[PDB]
């Protein structure tokens, strides 16, 4: 179920993916056991593959869409508008207009401009005020409203007769301290209360995403939820009737995908100096940082290559993309056997922010989905 | 200089050139005014991100800038252009990524040939 389809596709060019839907079902069950009070709204931007969205639709998740395209896709799979939230940090009038025309109610905002645009194109929308979180991974621009701004925006909203029904926040994947959630939740409550003073009856809490997609991280998912749950019980008890949702992205899809790339070029580099004398290799593959490896440029990610052909002396080696750009370096240094043009290399945990572009002209790599018998039975359960 | 557009949140002035240079000042209420140097070429707007940290209210400033690019300019794309050799390159990339920008492949026809620069693009629907 793992490398069998991989090897089968190796035996009988272009870099391709093998994805395990069963792993995704596992992720969903795991979410159900870890956060029983929280409804997951899958962040489509993470991986907008039709099969993923269809699987999660069948299992009954919501959908965090960020554009007309994602909304159209999700709707074209039979998903009711009630399971969709439009949560783009920066929306245009036309976008919001499309949301209004197509039945989408839940929508985020963190600014007066977004608010006035919403009042302009989508009145009677159910607004969810996005609040900022502690930035200890960092960003160059502040996202989400401060508490003061939150109050002012609430007053402005009631002033514009717009309905504010809740609060959202988004810690992000760069989190190293689960405390960041608690604080945020605390703050959300403080905003909820503010709403009560303005005359709003808020019921929707959205704790966003940022939850890890693999165990190859420092802060595990269960370690985060184990801190989230008591925070929720304290600041948002069940008796209040609060509806709690989240916007997980990488958590659902990261570990389900394995990428196979092919070595398209090869160079030998010998460093000589009298007084190291070191022989190293560098390989060029048919994918890179402008393709599936944006994470190299985004998060300075350290990906680890895996031999599809496990064996041999090991040499210091580097792996590069096909663009020959100074930034298209996938692996700076790793120990590998001497490989050849035409050999394959595998990279695991490649489901999040990898696939899909259309702008660059780079056609989406082929994906092979695999589901075991029992996994397909469990799939048939939800549907 | 030529007065291009004036809104309640923006003031744009044009500088003389072949392709139209637009100095775009955002004026958000209770927020410091922000000047962006942009260029309009081939139905696309290219915005120069200046060295150093981005000013307060850069998010809303960019929101109104984008809205101006779609509504008034009727642009097909908006480009973020910045010096590749920055210590905060990844932070910028992440930021505009959140805003909806995607990394442009070096050598793309819609991007000028400058290997010392990073480009992200935003496409309207
Ligand atoms: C980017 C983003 C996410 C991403 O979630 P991940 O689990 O980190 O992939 C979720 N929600 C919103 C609103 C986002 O903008
Ligand atoms: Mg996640």
């Amino acid at each position: 179920t793992a490398k069998d389809i991989l090897d089968q596709k190796i035996n009988e060019k272009d870099a391709f993916y093998v994805a395990d839907l069963g792993d995704i079902l596992k992720k969903h069950l795991r979410w159900l056991k870890a956060l029983p009070r929280v409804t997951p709204f899958y962040a489509v931007k993470c991986n907008d593959s039709k099969a993923i969205v269809k699987t999660l639709a069948a299992t009954g998740t919501g959908f965090d869409c960020a554009s007309k395209t994602e909304i159209q896709l999700v709707q074209s799979l039979g998903v009711p508008p009630e399971r969709i939230i439009y949560a783009n940090p920066c929306k245009q009038v036309s976008q919001i207009k499309y949301a209004a025309n197509n039945g989408v109610q839940m929508m985020t905002f963190d600014s007066e401009v977004e608010l006035m645009k919403v009042a302009r194109a989508h009145p009677k929308a159910k607004l969810v005020l996005r609040i900022a979180t502690d930035d200890s991974c960092r960003l160059s621009v502040k996202f989400g409203a401060t508490l003061r701004t939150s109050r002012l925006l609430l007053e402005r909203a009631k002033e514009l007769n717009i309905d504010v029904v809740g609060v959202s926040f988004h810690v992000g994947s760069g989190c190293t301290d689960p405390e960041t959630f608690v604080q945020a939740i605390s703050d959300a409550r403080c905003v909820f209360d503010m709403g009560a003073e303005v005359g709003f009856s808020m019921y929707l809490l959205d704790i966003g995403g940022g939850f890890p997609g693999s165990e190859d991280v420092k802060l595990k998912f269960e370690e985060i939820t184990g801190v989230i749950n008591p925070a929720l019980d304290k600041y948002f008890p069940s008796d209040s009737g609060v509806r709690i949702i989240a916007e997980p992205g990488r958590y659902y899809v990261a570990s389900a995908f394995t990428l196979a790339v092919n070595i398209i070029a090869k160079k030998i580099v010998l460093k000589e100096q009298t007084g190291s004398s070191e022989q190293t290799f560098m390989y060029y593959v048919n994918d890179g940082v402008y393709g599936s490896f944006n994470c190299i440029l985004y998060d300075h990610a350290h990906v680890k290559p895996l031999l599809q052909k496990r064996p041999e002396k090991y040499y210091s080696s580097s792996i590069w993309g096909p663009t020959c750009d100074g930034l298209d370096r996938i692996v700076e240094r790793c120990d590998l056997p001497e490989m050849h043009v035409g050999d394959w290399m595998l990279f695991e945990n490649m489901g999040a922010y990898t696939v899909a572009s259309t702008f660059n002209g780079f056609q989406r790599p082929t994906i092979y989905y695999v589901m075991s018998g029992p996994a397909w039975q469990l799939m048939q359960q939800f549907q | 200089f030529y007065s291009d557009d004036r809104l309640n949140v923006t003031e744009e002035l044009t500088s003389n050139d072949k392709t139209r240079i637009l100095n775009v000042q955002s004026r958000l209420t209770d927020a410091k005014r922000i000047n962006w140097r942009t260029v309009l070429s081939g139905g696309s707007l290219y915005i120069e991100i200046p060295g150093g940290a981005l000013p307060e209210g850069s998010k809303d400033s960019f929101a109104v800038l984008l809205e101006f690019a779609e509504e008034q300019l009727r642009a097909d794309h908006v480009f973020i252009c910045f010096h590749k050799n920055r210590e905060d390159r990844a932070a910028l990339l992440r930021t505009f990524s959140f805003l909806g920008f995607e990394i442009v492949r070096p050598g793309h026809p819609l991007v000028p040939k400058r290997p010392d620069a990073c480009f992200m693009a935003y496409t309207f629907e």
